[PDB]
Formats: C-alpha cells, structure tokens, sequence
C-alpha cells in the first residue's frame, strides 16, 4: 500500500524534477 | 505581543517577497518551496491516493507504529528529494485525519515525529546533496 | 542547531496544510493566513494606487523611513479599521518587494522592523478595542 | 494630494464591504 504507492510518487515527481 | 507582533509583520513580508521570486531568508525559501512541492504533489496524486490514508486507522495508541512503518518503507532503498516531498505530505496528511477524527492531540506529536526523522536520517543525505538550496533552486519557481 | 529549524520547517507545512482543510495550527497561525489572503486580494483590487514606489518616493535607504513614516501616518492620520490596517500590510509588502528590485535587499529587514514598532506601538491598542485579532479573521480571509 | 491618500480611500472600501 500506502508507502510503496508515496515511493513510486515520489520517485515520479524525482522522474520529473 | 511585542514579538507576536514582529512575528506577524515577518510571515506576511515573506510571502510577499516569494510571489516575486525573492525570498526573506534562506529558511523561508525553503518552505515556500516545500510549500508548493507540496501542493504540486497532491494536485496531481490526489485520486491515485483515493482512500488509502483512511486504511492506515489512526488511533493514539497505534499512530506511531504507522507512522514509523510508512517511513521507513518510503526511504528503505534510499532518499530523492520527490521521497523527501512524498514524506511531508505524508505528515500533511496525517494531521489531517487526526483532526478530522477528532484526535487533534496527535497532531503536535506527528510533528516531533517528523522533525525527529529529518533530523536523525534524512539530514545527513541533505547536506550531501547540496543542502536544502539544491531543493529550492530544483523544486521552486 | 539545525535541529530548531527543521522543526521550524515540519510546522510551517503542517500549518500550510491544515488551512487548506480549515483547519488550524494555532490562534496566530489562523491570523497569518487570513492577513496574507487579505493581501492579496486588496493588492488585486488597488495595485495601481501604489505602483512605481521608488520613483515615486524616491526611495534609498537613507531616505526610505522618511518616506514611509510619512505615508504611513496620512493613511492613519484620522483614525484606525482594518481595511487601512491591510493597506498598511500590502504596502510594506510592495516597498519591500520594489527595494529588492532597485537592488536595495537592505531595506527589507528595516522595513519589517518599522512595520513591527508601528503596529505594536500605533496599530495594537485599537485591535485590542476592536475585537483583537480574531474579529479580523470573522471579516477577513 | 496622492499614495497614501489614494491606499486610504481602497482601504475604506475594502471597510465597507469587508
């Protein structure tokens, strides 16, 4: 759940920075 | 109120200098950059979070344990700035269903719970990274 | 240390996320809001009654409180509400702003601290008669 | 006579409607 779904996220918003 | 006052007269001047792209100080830079990351972030993952926070059920007894969970998971294999803005609005989050539900004496606690966790593990990858301006300078407008 | 102003950073996006839900993290940080929203939409209305300060005013540092002192006390000179008092506000917000422009970020510490002694001194006793604070939140913001 | 005045007289409105 919760916190893999803020990594992929995060991770996404690191993709588009 | 003498400082009530000055503190007042602080915070609107700082918002007013960043709509300009100046800031008040470097710290205010910071959060104003948080701030918007922060908006950012929930605009555009509002519906992929759908119920999920309602999921974790809060209560005084188990919000720690969930907290600590979540975070630790986030950061497992590493720390990215988008990681360090996904934390945040964790946080956000979890005031905010705490009050909802009427628990607003977690709030405060999350709080420690989150400077704590900056302090102890997210710092040290911060100040290799540049530092909080490398977050302004990427994230801010 | 740091450690005083990463707390400060969890707070400030704490705050910033409860008001988006009306919520609020304290007295002060609900006037703060309500103070900066105010700004902005006074500053939407009447911009071009206070556009072009330092060309206007003549501004430089050693002559700014001059100036400042004596728009100031014409905006007060017959008495007191709130709709001056958020003119007060938004126009050390845009002679803040138009120093940094002018490259004169000198001005803008300066600027706060004579808005801090003027509030304190000349704003606070009728915001104290008239319902402090909170009132303006009820009609403001 | 102008900035303050005209800072007084938008700040009355915003009184009067606020």
């Amino acid at each position: 759940w919760i916190a893999q779904e803020l990594r992929r996220x995060g991770d996404e918003x690191n993709a588009y920075y | 109120m003498s400082q009530s006052n000055r503190e007042l007269v602080v915070d609107f001047l700082s918002y007013k200098l960043s709509q300009k792209g100046y800031s008040w100080s470097q710290m205010a830079a910071v959060k104003q950059a948080l701030r918007e990351a922060g908006d950012e972030f929930e605009l555009r993952y509002r519906r992929a979070f759908s119920d999920l926070t309602s999921q974790l059920h809060i209560t005084p007894g188990t919000a720690y344990q969930s907290f600590e969970q979540v975070v630790n998971e986030l950061f497992r294999d590493g720390v990215n700035w988008g990681r360090i803005v996904a934390f945040f609005s964790f946080g956000g989050a979890l005031c905010v269903e705490s009050v909802d539900k009427e628990m607003q004496v977690l709030v405060s606690r999350i709080a420690a719970w989150m400077a704590t966790y900056l302090n102890d593990h997210l710092e040290p990858w911060i100040q290799e990274n540049g530092g909080w301006d490398t977050f302004v300078e990427l994230y801010g407008n």
